């Protein structure tokens, strides 16, 4: 499998303090069935979104999703192991910070998960629960799919 | 002259007794002309 | 200054093993005691040394960087309690000392 | 005084090899093609040509000074087919575009021409 | 005391905006003038609807070793680390370099210049002389093209 996370979220603000790029709109997103605060930047000129728009949010560690391991290589010949080309916009990134709200004096109990796609970073929010999966430096595929 | 210093170089460094610096404001005296003997040698000025 | 009175974070920051060593020994806390001890004498030493408070120091190795290269280098995960000793940590700096 | 003849631009003397071909050690299926006395005229259009094989991996042009005139070409292609193979078929696969271009470009002149 | 001047750095600020997205060609156009490259095409930060590639990941290519270093760009408002996104920038301008890798932030002056602590400095000061001078040139060349 490898699906660290799965969801599906609603557009709630798009470029609150301003355009600051052409091509790249940063958008603010909330959950439903598990709350889930999210700041996503994506290419608008290729995948335009409008406001109120749901998608589904899959993260996941592999595409083959057949527990084959990523060489993290562009291998453009060899799409034949059955990716998962189900969704619109996919995307490649390394994790690279974990925060959490607790003063690691008992436990922890919220957490936020940032990740960078090339530049384009993202940072999502919730219960520690949905978000152990996550490690940091660990190399992640985001994947979304508009829905209708 | 005579000036109050807005600068930390020559304002007056105390530590306190919580154990942090702090920056007190103090009248400071600039000349022109030189007389170091007898201007240390006055009773008003700080020596150090 | 380290605190071997607070168990729970004992155990959030290091293995069981090491904190069954901290709480036990005496000797151990007595050298923490000693370290803090160090700390304080340098930091009086410090302050003679710099008035005004300024801490922009030149000095030859950069050990926040070092530090950091060793975390990345080593795969570290600071969300898991570590297996580094204390008093490996002091006789380490003595002997690099 | 030191300026070059302008031949030397396209001319080959004595001693140099047109093509010479070193396969790349660092990853496998890879070869790298020296062109003498060519630019960025033959560079683009073979690098173009040889993006189209879908069993082509890696195919890109440079020249390494422009007061020299050679060309490094590096391709990369996937296991079974080899990048001479590939080169050789880019520049037939040329060869056939320019007659095809230059037979319709005859009629079109001969249609416009009394026509 | 050496540092990218001129053309060079002009277009390397534009060249780690974060709307820069580079397609194949270019890529691989990009990749020959890499001498330190290893022959490996990088898997692109967006895969479908087509495969685009950004600056930032082809600079993380030229960035030798495993460099770990942060800036911060000329035009980093001052309220951004007090308040909240402070690890998540709006305008990109915190330089973030880990394992080697350009992770976040617009490079410029106070990363790849003559200064302490740059880019640069910390390069030579955890690699050498070869592997920086190597550097340079894969900066120049790249940035150039």
């Amino acid at each position: 499998a490898g699906i660290l996370f799965e969801d599906i979220f609603d557009v709630k603000d798009i470029d609150p303090e301003g355009k600051k790029f052409d091509r790249v709109s940063r958008l603010h997103c909330e959950s439903e069935s598990f709350k889930m605060d999210l700041i996503l930047d994506v290419n608008i000129q290729i995948y335009p979104v409008d406001l109120g728009d749901k998608f589904r949010l899959v993260i996941a560690s592999t595409l083959y999703e057949d527990g084959t391991l990523d060489d993290g290589e562009y291998n453009p010949t060899d799409d034949r192991p059955s990716r998962a080309d189900q969704f619109e916009y996919v995307m490649y990134g390394k994790v690279y910070r974990i925060e959490g709200d607790e003063t690691s004096t008992e436990a922890a109990t919220r957490l936020s998960a940032y990740v960078s796609y090339g530049g384009l970073l993202m940072r999502l929010q919730g219960d520690a629960n949905n978000l152990h999966g996550f490690e940091v430096d660990s190399r992640v595929y985001l994947l979304m799919k508009k829905l209708a | 002259y005579m000036h109050l210093p807005q600068t930390d170089n020559k304002k007056k460094i105390i530590i306190t007794e919580d154990g942090e610096f702090k920056a007190l404001q103090e009248w400071i005296l600039e000349t022109d002309g030189v007389s170091l003997m007898r201007v240390l040698s006055e009773k008003d000025v700080d020596p150090v | 200054r380290f605190d071997y009175t607070n168990e729970r974070a004992l155990r959030r920051t290091l293995q069981e093993d090491l904190v069954k060593d901290v709480l036990s020994n005496a000797h151990i806390q007595n050298e923490l005691e000693r370290e803090f001890e160090r700390m304080r004498e340098d930091r009086e030493v410090l302050r003679v040394i710099f008035p005004t408070g300024d801490s922009k120091v030149v000095l030859p190795c950069n050990l926040l960087r070092m530090i950091w290269n060793a975390q990345k280098i080593f795969h570290i995960n600071p969300r898991l309690p570590s297996d580094l000793h204390p008093i490996k940590v002091v006789e380490g700096v003595k002997e690099l000392s | 005084m030191n300026a070059p003849p302008a031949f030397e631009s396209f001319l080959l003397f004595e001693g140099e090899k047109k093509i010479t071909i070193n396969k790349d050690t660092k990853v496998p299926n890879a070869c790298l093609f020296t062109i003498n006395k060519e630019d960025h005229t033959l560079g683009n259009i073979i690098k173009s040509q040889l993006l189209k094989d879908p069993q082509v991996l890696f195919a890109g042009y440079k020249v390494p000074h422009p007061l020299e005139h050679k060309i490094i070409i590096r391709v990369q292609t996937t296991p079974d087919y080899s990048p001479q193979e590939a080169f050789t078929n880019a520049i037939t696969d040329l060869i056939s575009e320019l007659s095809l271009l230059e037979e319709r470009f005859r009629v079109a002149i001969k249609d416009k021409q009394e026509g | 005391v050496m540092g990218i001047v001129q053309d060079t750095l002009t277009a390397v600020r534009k060249f780690t905006k974060r709307d820069v997205f580079l397609e194949r060609g270019e890529v691989m156009n990009l990749l020959m003038f890499l001498s330190t490259w290893d022959g490996k095409v990088p898997q692109p930060a967006i895969l479908k609807p087509r495969p685009l590639w950004t600056g930032k990941q082809i600079f993380s290519l030229i960035i030798p070793g495993h460099i770990n270093c942060i800036r911060t760009h000329s035009t980093h408002p001052d309220d951004e680390d007090s308040g909240p996104y402070k690890h998540i920038s709006p305008g990109d301008t915190k330089v973030v370099v880990e394992n080697g890798e350009l992770i976040m932030g617009i490079l410029c002056k106070k990363s790849l210049g003559t200064s302490a602590g740059s880019l640069v400095h910390i390069s030579y000061l955890e690699m050498g002389h070869d592997i920086t001078r190597l550097f340079y040139s894969n900066i120049q060349t790249v940035i150039n093209n």
